RNA sequence: ACAGGAUCAAAUCUUCCUUGAGCGACUCGACAGGCAAAAAAAAAAAAAAA
RNA sequence: UUUUUUUUUUUUUUUUUUUUUUUUUUUUUUUUUUUUUUUUUUUUUUUUUUUUUUUUUU
């Protein structure tokens, strides 16, 4: 799979049809989701507050 | 075959005629029967020989957006130029990254390029620019047999958004694979869903007796909407799924409610497709009990018309490969030189036919009139003129049920909507009209030339005449006007006007059929019984006999006149360029009947004028009438003492069948 | 350029824009190495341009090249952007399997209604949304194009009334248009003398007879007289007097000007047009003077034929001219004769079964008038002859039986070919008999050794020399 | 309503195994009499079976929230089942990263000089 | 006049499993399986007489004589169309490159499509003993009596 | 590859010329297989489906 | 080029509207053995090396 992804993003590149900060922002903004998501839910488990919530994050 | 591809580029006569785009259709598929093949299963052990070395979730490639139609940036700066893209693009140019509506909810309130039309926050867009609905699915060859049927129907109520043809693609193969393991019941549902998601928003052939489902109106002055990407040349379903399918249904056909089994020869006829195994399996089975009562009036008609319309190719087809069987036979020296010294419509099966018209007779008052029309037109078309067969009975049965039919008909109740759906319920009444006129020249005919040897109709007949004098002049009123041929710089033609136009045309031409061929059922009446024949047989084939005479009509002359009234108002107006093919001799016909004892239709009839029209057509079209229409022609001419300089040379120097011969 | 042949195959899989080498290819002639990349072409469908896909048609077309896994591949591609394309490249796009005799009717109505459609919105007023930076064409469509897509139509043998109908309406209002011109500055805009030919040669080939049109054609053509060339009406009056009644007052008019005209400007003529000219001639219905007509015609074409001696590019009936000059017991000259004979030669790869037996028939009915000059045994042909038998011979599977037998007949009174040739045709027909159960009314061997050419070597004989 | 197959979310979830051949859904179901489940018996009961439709004896079994899980877990405990009692066991992490806290390896192993043993 | 356009040639000459131009008849003594095969099946359940057949699952399919006649027109259509075809396709391989694809003249593993074997070794191994055995056993004229340890006996050789 | 070209033009079945030697021959283009389990004198023996 | 005379009735028309056979845009379908045991799979490498572009011939 890593391979014909890499195939087929050169294509795509060689098309003018990939955009790499395109790419690195979309990236980026899932990996920073899913790190937020991750200790939004982890304060939620002890049953705090919301605004001691509002104030952690 | 070679030798026969060459004899067709070789021919100058033989053409492609079509009168609309939309008359076209695929061409007819005679699928083969099913047996065991050992070599398939041998040839599959050489395509999985490293599937052990390759991925276990993902195997499969991996599906490409559609491309764009003009090239991208030089510098592919997307994100920086600021323009909304569409979705195939974001997915393309994000490399092919999943969107889930969080993200993209989140990522629209920072840059613009999300702000597109296709990109809902609420539904997300997929890794190959999925969007609205089919993004919140799967992909279909990741789920399993039992939530297939599901999937389809939820994704069924989801050039823009190109990319549902992957997900639809992606479906038909997945079905083609479990076809083998899902209920046979579920495979037809799947089947009917795969048809309308290939055929939605599609317009029938103006020809064509069979349709799908019942043209209504749509929430244009017309209110009809066309389509070169859903034309009806276009095949729903490819001939790989219904062969694959094929086995499945021969094994489990006793499983098969009503229901399913209209669903399915609904689904064979709309794609085109038949087979003589199943048709002949479902044809045996069914049957009259003193069991086809279970079925309702709705899916009747369909099953019957399904079976009709494949029945029909099913038995050109084999005519056509009947005579090509010979020359592929080897034949010897002593064969030659032994010769050399030597030279020196039934397409039903009897009690099938009988159950449906019993059936038909039974329930006449619980029928539509879309679906009356379309289950008596279907059975019509054994019944011919010439002399198993059917019986008396029988044709005396759907002659009751017709008349029954008609007495019990409202006559209209939509309050006249939308223009289509009227052209084509005059169409409808037309072929109700037609039907009528064929059971008693059969009934008739057979009788006559049975008693040689040793049912009040046209009561309830007359009133589709009036019906259809009536709503033909109110519609040609209310349709637009469109140029003539006869009479920026560019003229508005619409072809959407000219479609319901030829819908008009052709139920006039229809209702001209009918009433031509009435003339010879009640001509049939006891000049010795076999003279009769003989003079309608002639008159049939097209040579020199009789005068024909209207008066024997009696009762119907009125509306016979009231008819030829309204077609030569609708000629005189819109021209001959919408006129069918297939019933041309019958238009010229009609008016040379009228034609007789006159005190003021000469003038009116020439003899631009309604004549003159037909003329130019026919003159236009003497490339595709048949023998038999230009015997006919040349004929009914004759009668009326008509007078072209162009038909004349048409009719004495662009024919061998005819011209060469006397 | 071999070289550079088997290094670009060598190198195909890792040119990106692979479709630009086919462009080039088909140029060159280069059928042997296109036919070659379809290997690699086939693959990467589905990730080429629309207009890409376009353009690789034409250039598969171009050459006489059919690929039918390439053109499936190509139109099933082409199913979701053939609604967005332009007119130029739609055209492109029918060429391009008009010129491979793909019968795609599904494609074809398709593009005939978008046509249409497009032509309803010109028609409207509406702009054209698509239109150095002129790099796509117009979405709207023009005449020109109408008339592509036409003869498209007529080469693919697709008779579409409805659009037919559509065109004849646009023309009569162009026509129209154009005669109500005030100054030759603004005279033949929309359409030139060459347009008229096309239409009326794709009426003709479509074998429709739209007298509304083909009349108002010709009174366009008499109107603007002294613009057509005299090539354009030669052409125009074949095709037209084929079709119209000749006897009709209307047509007659104009034929005996043409005539007229065409008879003055017939040196300028290749033999394309003169046998036109002569077919013309020949069908023409003149009331005036008759005999005289036909004399001059070929007293003419006769004369210009020998100075036409060194033509071996240029096209035409050669056949249909003989048999023509051989009418109504014509004596033929015999250097024209023999010049028709050398030029009949090349023409034989494009030679139909029709023709076949039209050039038998009419060098038999050359042969059947008797001696001339020192020739006592009259005009004969060998060469052709036995060309034409051979020919035949291998084209078997070709002829009616019927049309085969006449054929038999005209080959055997216009000096019979070699008993190689004679003989198997004798069992051929036969054959043909017995299978169709042929048998007019008026109908009423082995090879050997010492029969096989000599040159041949297949006997066991020894000859001298080197 | 959606598989839970397809969900983006899964709901509390349990695993069992040691489970005998003759095991179908209806049976799981019956076992778990008395709870709510996430859905219908062909949902919430999932059991695990190979390439060739051997079970391997391993299932799953989905609950309405994890207090009900927990419930039937401590009340479903080593329950015989065909002869055979069931074991039971958690099948959600809680979030947080314990399995950063590791303990410490010993720095100091004589194998000649202590008893035999079979631990890893 | 008309211009004649130029086939295509490609699939005659790509050699693979995708390709069926070249593969319709790809095993030689498999290819034979299938034709009996068939001719078994349409014999077995085109002529239906009352005896049930236990070949293959049952099938809804027809039984009228009329139905049947009509289906077995078809059947020798596409026997005579695969045939020509075969004929066809040998033909013109044998003329070009004179490639002949004969039938088997010996019985060997090979012919079975199976391997060489140490098992199948011995068992050949065994059955020659068996053959020669049986022949060594017609030569004699005389019957070997039946003895043991410990029994006196009068042999008489050349 | 009968792929291209010449000629008053070839038996069925190309008269003659070009392709430097049609890439040494055939074939493939999702082609090809290092390591692990198991087996294992060289060698051979497993279709895919947790 | 009217009157009139002669020839020809799908067999030979003063000539291909001309006689024959389109599967056409689709020749498309998973065999055998097998009461019961075991590894059936776990991982990686590999093809675009151009200046896509001198943007698709109004």
């Amino acid at each position: 799979t890593r391979f014909f992804h890499r195939k087929r993003l050169k294509w795509l590149d060689r098309t003018r049809q990939f955009d790499y900060c395109l790419a690195r922002r979309v990236f980026k903004s899932k990996y920073e989701e899913n790190c937020r998501r991750r200790k939004i839910q982890v304060l939620q488990a002890r049953g705090a507050s919301d605004a001691v919530i509002e104030e952690a994050n | 075959s070679v030798a026969s591809r060459i004899h067709f580029l070789n021919s100058r006569t033989r053409f492609q005629t079509a009168v609309h785009a939309s008359d076209v259709a695929p061409p007819f598929l005679l699928l083969p029967l099913a047996s065991p093949r050992p070599l398939l299963a041998y040839h599959h052990r050489f395509r999985t020989r490293n599937r052990k070395r390759g991925s276990r979730f993902h195997p499969h490639p991996l599906p490409l957006p559609p491309p764009p139609l003009s090239p991208p940036r030089s510098d592919a700066a997307h994100l920086f130029a600021g323009k909304p893209l569409a979705a195939s693009a974001v997915s393309t140019a994000a490399g092919q990254q999943t969107l889930p509506p969080p993200l993209l909810r989140h990522l629209q309130g920072l840059f613009p390029v999300f702000r597109g039309p296709e990109c809902d926050p609420s539904c997300g867009v997929g890794p190959a620019g999925e969007a609205a609905g089919l993004a919140l699915l799967p992909p279909p060859s990741l789920v399993e047999p039992r939530h297939l049927e599901d999937l389809a129907r939820r994704a069924l109520q989801a050039g823009a958004c190109k990319s549902d043809r992957l997900f639809w693609r992606e479906l038909a193969a997945r079905v083609e694979k479990v076809r083998d393991l899902l209920p046979i019941e579920s495979l037809v549902r799947l089947l009917t869903i795969l048809t309308l998601n290939g055929a939605s928003g599609t317009v029938r052939p103006v020809k064509q007796i069979f349709q799908a489902f019942e043209t209504q109106d749509e929430d244009n002055r017309t209110g009809l909407r066309l389509a070169s990407e859903t034309l009806p040349c276009v095949r729903p379903l490819p001939p790989r799924l219904l062969l694959a399918s094929t086995r499945e249904f021969l094994e489990d056909l006793k499983k098969l409610s009503p229901p399913a089994t209209a669903a399915l020869a609904a689904t064979f006829a709309w794609s085109n497709c038949a087979s003589s195994a199943l048709l002949f399996a479902l044809m045996e089975r069914w049957a009259w009990r003193q069991h086809l009562g279970d079925f309702t009036p709705a899916d009747f008609a369909l099953f019957v018309s399904a079976l009709g319309h494949l029945l029909s190719q099913q038995e050109a087809t084999h005519v056509k490969y009947s005579r090509q069987a010979r020359h592929l036979r080897e034949i010897s020296g002593k064969q030659i030189m032994a010769a050399f010294r030597e030279q020196k419509a039934w397409h039903f099966t009897a009690a099938f036919f009988d159950g449906c018209c019993r059936f038909m007779a039974t329930r006449a008052e619980s029928f539509s009139l879309f679906s009356f029309a379309s289950a008596a037109r279907t059975l019509v078309e054994n019944l011919d003129a010439v002399a198993a067969c059917p019986t008396p009975d029988s044709v005396e049965a759907l002659a009751k049920a017709i008349s029954l039919f008609v007495a019990s008909w409202d006559g209209g109740d939509k309050t006249h909507g939308r223009l289509a759906t009227r052209a084509a319920n005059l169409l409808l009444v037309a072929r109700l009209l037609r039907a009528a006129s064929q059971c008693e020249l059969y009934i008739h005919l057979h009788r006559a030339l049975r008693l040689e040897a040793e049912v009040d109709t046209v009561g309830a007949c007359k009133t589709l005449l009036e019906h259809i004098s009536c709503e033909l002049g109110l519609l040609h009123s209310e349709l637009e006007a469109l140029p003539l041929l006869n009479s920026r710089g560019f003229v508005h033609i619409s072809p959407d006007t000219v479609y319901v136009r030829n819908e008009l045309l052709a139920a006039a031409g229809e209702s001209a059929a009918a009433v031509v061929r009435l003339h010879h059922a009640k001509s049939l009446l006891q000049l010795s019984t076999g003279a009769r024949v003989d003079r309608v047989k002639r008159w049939m084939r097209g040579q020199q006999a009789e005068r024909m005479q209207l008066e024997t009509l009696g009762e119907l002359k009125s509306e016979a006149e009231h008819l030829a009234d309204a077609i030569d108002r609708v000629l005189r107006e819109r021209g001959a360029a919408g006129l069918p093919t297939e019933q041309l001799a019958d238009l010229m016909e009609v008016f040379a009947l009228c034609v007789g004892d006159k005190r003021v239709s000469q003038t009116p009839e020439e003899t631009l004028s309604s004549l003159q029209a037909l003329s130019s057509e026919i003159v236009r079209r003497y490339a595709a009438l048949d023998v038999n229409q230009k015997r006919r022609i040349k004929w009914a001419t004759r009668q009326m003492d008509w007078k072209d300089p162009y038909l004349n040379h048409c009719l004495g120097r662009f024919t061998a069948a005819v011209t060469r011969q006397r | 350029f071999r070289l550079i042949a088997r290094g670009i195959y060598r190198t195909a899989k890792r040119f990106i824009n692979l479709p630009r080498v086919c462009v080039y290819l088909a140029k060159l002639n280069a059928t042997g190495d296109l036919q070659d990349l379809s290997r690699f072409l086939i693959p990467q469908v589905e990730a080429y341009f629309p207009f890409q896909l376009c353009l690789l048609a034409h250039a598969f077309g171009s050459v006489r090249l059919q690929d039918k896994v390439l053109f499936a591949a190509i139109d099933e591609a082409l199913r979701p952007h053939l609604s967005e394309l332009p007119a130029a490249m739609l055209v492109k796009l029918t060429q391009g399997y008009a010129g491979a005799l793909v019968h795609n009717y599904g494609l074809l109505a398709r593009v005939s209604l978008l046509l249409q459609q497009r032509l309803s919105r010109a028609a409207t007023g509406e702009a054209d949304p698509l239109t150095k930076r002129r790099h796509s064409g117009p979405l709207l469509p023009t005449l020109h194009h109408l008339l592509a897509f036409g003869r498209v139509c007529a080469d693919l043998k697709y008779q579409d009334f409805g659009y037919l109908e559509m065109l004849s309406i646009q023309m009569q209002a162009a026509f129209r248009a154009d005669l109500a011109v005030s100054s030759s500055r603004e005279t033949f805009q929309r359409f030139s003398p060459f347009s008229v030919q096309e239409l009326v040669e794709i009426f003709h080939r479509l074998k429709v007879n739209d007298v509304s049109l083909l009349l108002a054609a010709l009174r366009h053509v008499q109107a603007r007289m002294h613009d057509y060339p005299p090539s354009c009406v030669a052409s125009i009056g074949f095709c037209t007097a084929q079709m119209l009644p000749c006897d009709a007052s209307t047509v007659r008019q104009v034929h005996a000007q043409m005539l007229e005209v065409l008879q003055e400007a017939v040196p300028l003529l290749d033999l394309c047009s003169l046998g036109q000219l002569a077919a013309f001639a020949k069908k023409a219905k003149p009331r005036r003077n008759r005999s005289a007509l036909r004399s001059s015609v070929f007293e003419a074409v006769e004369a210009r034929v020998i100075e036409l001696q060194g033509d071996g590019r240029t096209v035409f009936d050669v056949g249909r001219l003989l048999e023509l000059l051989s009418l109504n017991g014509r004596r033929v000259s015999e250097e024209a004769f023999h010049i028709l004979c050398r030029q009949a030669h090349r023409h034989l790869d494009l030679f139909e079964p029709q023709d076949f037996c039209r050039l038998a028939r009419a060098l038999a009915r050359v042969k059947c008038q008797g001696s001339r000059g020192e020739q006592s045994e009259g005009l004969q042909a060998s060469s052709l002859v036995n060309a034409l038998a051979r020919r035949t011979l291998r084209q078997e599977d070709e002829f009616s039986p019927r049309d085969f037998l006449s054929l038999l007949r005209s080959l055997t009174l216009a000096g019979p070919p070699d008993r190689v040739y004679a003989v198997p045709l004798k069992e051929k027909l036969r054959r043909k008999q017995v299978l169709h159960n042929y048998f007019p009314a008026s109908q009423s061997e082995q090879l050997l050794e010492s029969d096989l050419p000599p040159s041949s070597r297949q006997t066991p004989t020894l000859r001298k020399g080197r | 309503t959606e598989p839970i197959s397809h969900m983006q979310e899964k709901p509390a979830t349990l695993r069992l195994r040691g489970l005998p051949y003759r095991t179908t859904a209806e049976d799981i179901a019956n076992f778990f009499e008395g709870y709510s489940l996430a859905g219908p018996p062909d949902e919430a009961i999932q059991l695990h079976r190979r390439m060739d439709g051997r079970p391997t004896g391993w299932a799953s079994v989905y609950f309405e929230s994890e207090q009900e899980a927990r419930r039937a877990k401590q009340d479903k405990h080593r329950s015989y089942l065909h002869g055979r009692y069931i074991e039971i066991f958690i099948n959600f992490e809680t979030g947080e990263l314990e399995w950063i806290h590791q303990p410490q390896l010993s720095e100091n192993v004589n194998r000649k000089h202590h008893g035999k043993d079979n631990r890893g | 006049l008309r211009h004649r356009v130029l086939p295509s040639s490609l699939p005659n000459r790509l050699f693979s499993v995708d390709n069926r131009e070249t593969t319709r008849f790809w095993p030689p003594p498999l290819q034979k399986e299938e034709d009996e095969r068939r001719g078994a099946f349409v014999e077995s359940c085109l002529q239906p007489s009352g005896k049930a057949s236990l070949l293959q699952p049952p099938q809804c399919l027809p039984r009228a004589p009329s139905h049947l006649a009509k289906l077995m027109e078809e059947e020798e259509r596409l026997r005579l169309y695969r045939h020509l075809k075969k004929e066809e396709r040998d033909a013109a391989t044998l003329n070009k490159f004179g490639i002949w694809a004969g039938e088997p003249i010996a019985d060997t593993p090979a012919a079975k499509m199976q391997p060489l074997v140490a098992r199948t070794c011995r068992q050949t191994m065994r059955h020659l003993q068996q053959i020669e055995i049986e022949r060594l056993d017609k030569q004699r004229n005389f019957q070997v009596p039946l003895f043991g340890p410990g029994d006196l006996m009068e042999v008489k050789y050349e």
